[PDB]
DNA sequence: GTATTCGCTCTGCTCCTTCTCCCATCCTCTCGATATGAGATCAACTAG
RNA sequence: AUCGAGAGGA
DNA sequence: CTAGTTGATCTCATATCAGGAGAAGGAGCAGAGCGAATAC
């Protein structure tokens, strides 16, 4: 449940953000949700 | 002499002989040759197939009808026990046939290739057993035949057999089935007769399975949805007159008043288990092993043969007055004392099957304990010397008891001296205990039979009789009449580990199952909305 | 090509239950498949079953 | 009759994608999981 | 006995 | 010669994210080069 900003030397993307969010009742696992940056109109 | 619609004439000195349901069936059989299709003459036995398929050959021969001039050469796989009949009544009804057996006794003496080179090369009457269709599968079809006669065709009951797979290499149109039942056990053994006798017309097996065999059965169980015996009963319609104008089958009935038959009673004695034989039996279906074959990591076949040998005796799945094989220890056997004394007082003649040949010995072992006089017959005892011993039963009156397992010897040997008849024990196909009813009671038979089925009550042996009629009344739903009285719960049919002995208290589970007892398309649109609201 | 019994020997475990190879497991999967695929193109089998 | 194009092909050049391979040596220990008979055929007798 | 896993040693 | 007994063997039948690196293929574009094809 914390995005967490990262950037991959080699990547196809300069930034990369992303979330594992879960509810904190554990009716499910946790799902990911990425939020990226595509690289370098 | 006799003559059809476009021509084929039947000698009238042969067909004079007929009965009218053989030339009826000479009829169909020319129909069929017409039509360039096979057929099964399924009447059931002692009616006259052979006379019918003789006289029927004879006609095409003299009639010249034709490719060939007449008939060309025929091959007819039979088993080994009749073979030698065949000839004969091709030598007696129509001699001018060179019939030739292909058999190591034969008459050759030479290759057998040669034999069969030389045979079609004349146009002959050529018999084979079904091991030789499947060891010279290559080589036996290559000279052209005109008809395949596959007798007792219920060989080809199995489609996976090497049997089957030998006799459908066969390339001719004319592929005619002599058998006494089509189906046996369920419609695996009619989609393969019928794949034999007409290749096309039933479609593949997986295609027939799930559209026939499927939804009867399930339509066969008392506790089925009305939809389920609806659909049941439309599909058992459309597969029978699928199969009407090529399973030419007559019964007992409507040729009754032609010939004779005595009277035939039957009775199912349920023999409780004995005590020691109930401990063996509930340590069984309580042990780890019918556990293990609950969770299928064990092979269930080994717990029906353990079950069905405790049943018929502890001495077999456990292993003076204390000596191998003591009756006493049974109760099956209990009542086999009380009927062989009993018959014997009265001075008939008894015939005693059992699946089993270990149990037939423990029969002999026992019947030497008493003074009764026997003669067995089983698979150990030679081929050769199997017509004496029937002989000598059937001639005289000094041997009291026959032993027979229900599977030994040619089909119908002649066992007309017996009076009384006793199953020791039932097996899983209906027609092997029907058979072994049908042996003492055949034509020519003189005295009133009676057949005593021995089954011990809520054991394993109880649950194979219940199959029996079962797979009984799926045969006879699919061949006389699909509308019939559901009879069974599918749970407790296939459950068949468990141990319910009855304490009188109760009735038994078999009577408590048993508890009662051009067209001008509006023809065309009637019957069709009339098969679709069932 | 199946193999010799020596390349996948079947190995006797403390008691009687012969413990078969992986090999030998996968030699009967292989064998249960082909004689089953061999009576469907013997018989009449659907083109898609077959495949 | 030669310009001039011009359509069409022939590579060929980067690049992106797939895929397949590899990832020190040796040694010790513990611990968990992992049928049965009948009938037919044939061949050796086993004697007549 | 085999397989896997783990913990260790140099 | 010649039938009967003895073993082996086969069939059949009975239920119920924190790799990486390199080589091989295919893709799309770019142009070169030559045949035909209008056309001055």
């Amino acid at each position: 449940n914390t995005v967490y900003v990262f950037a991959k030397k080699d990547s196809k993307y300069a930034y990369t953000g992303e979330c594992r969010s879960c509810l904190e009742n554990s009716s499910r696992p946790t799902s990911t949700i990425w939020v990226s940056m595509l690289a370098r109109a | 002499d006799a003559e059809f619609d476009e021509g084929f004439k039947v000698p009238g000195f042969l067909f004079k002989k007929l009965f009218k349901y053989q030339q009826t069936g000479v009829r169909w059989l020319w129909e069929l040759h017409c039509q360039q299709a096979g057929g099964i003459l399924g009447d059931e036995m002692g009616l006259g197939k052979t006379i019918q398929i003789i006289a029927f050959l004879a006609g095409l021969s003299y009639s010249k009808i034709r490719r060939f001039e007449g008939l060309g050469p025929t091959v007819i796989v039979c088993p080994t026990t009749v073979m030698h009949q065949w000839v004969k009544e091709f030598h007696t009804w129509w001699p001018p046939f060179r019939v030739a057996i292909l058999h190591e006794t034969g008459s050759y003496t030479h290759k057998k290739e040669k034999l069969i080179r030389d045979v079609a090369h004349c146009h002959g009457i050529l018999i084979t057993s079904y091991s030789y269709i499947r060891l010279m599968q290559d080589d036996i079809s290559r000279y052209d035949w005109h008809y395949v006669i596959l007798d007792e065709g219920h060989k080809i009951r199995n489609p996976n057999a090497a049997v089957t797979l030998a006799c459908k290499q066969f390339r001719t149109p004319h592929r005619i089935i002599l058998s006494g039942s089509p189906m046996q056990n369920n419609l695996r053994e009619l989609w393969s007769l019928f794949d034999f006798i007409f290749p096309g017309k039933l479609g593949t097996l997986p295609v027939f399975m799930e559209q026939f065999s499927v939804p009867i059965t399930m339509g066969g169980y008392s506790n089925a949805s009305p939809v389920q015996v609806k659909t049941a009963y439309k599909c058992a319609c459309v597969l029978r007159d699928t199969i009407n104008p090529y399973l030419l089958r007559r019964m007992k009935s409507d040729v009754k008043m032609s010939l004779s038959l005595p009277d035939k009673n039957e009775q199912v004695l349920f023999c409780r288990l004995t005590d020691e034989q109930h401990k063996v039996y509930q340590n069984f279906v309580d042990s780890k092993e019918v556990y293990r074959i609950l969770n299928g990591e064990m092979q269930i076949f080994s717990g029906l043969i353990a079950l069905r040998k405790i049943c018929n005796h502890p001495d077999l799945f456990s292993g003076e007055e204390d000596q191998f094989g003591y009756w006493k220890r049974s109760g099956k056997m209990i009542v086999v004392e009380s009927l062989l004394k009993i018959w014997h007082k009265q001075g008939q003649r008894v015939l005693l099957f059992s699946q089993s040949r270990q149990m037939l010995d423990i029969l002999e072992v026992f019947l030497r304990a008493q003074k009764y006089t026997y003669l067995k017959m089983d698979g150990t005892t030679t081929i050769a010397s199997r017509q004496p011993l029937i002989t000598r039963y059937n001639e005289d009156t000094s041997i009291f008891v026959f032993l027979l397992t229900t599977r030994v010897g040619g089909l119908g040997v002649n066992l007309t001296g017996a009076n009384r008849v006793v199953i020791y024990d039932p097996d899983w196909n209906p027609s092997t205990d029907t058979q072994a009813r049908e042996r003492a009671w055949r034509i020519g038979q003189k005295k009133q039979v009676t057949v005593y089925r021995l089954l011990t009550a809520g054991t394993i042996e109880e649950k194979i009789y219940h199959r029996q009629i079962f797979k009984q009344f799926l045969t006879n739903r699919v061949l006389k009449d699909p509308k019939q009285r559901r009879f069974f719960k599918s749970n407790d049919l296939y459950e068949l580990f468990t141990l319910t002995s009855p304490d009188a208290s109760q009735s038994t589970e078999t009577s408590a199952i048993f508890a009662g007892t051009p067209l001008a398309s509006s023809s065309l649109l009637a019957k069709m909305r009339a098969r679709n609201h069932l | 090509p199946v193999p010799p019994l020596s390349v996948r020997p079947a190995v006797v475990m403390q008691g009687s239950a012969r413990n078969q190879d992986d090999l030998t497991h996968k030699l009967a999967d292989i064998v249960k498949i082909n004689n089953q695929l061999r009576r469907n193109e013997q018989n009449g089998a659907a083109a898609h079953v077959i495949a």
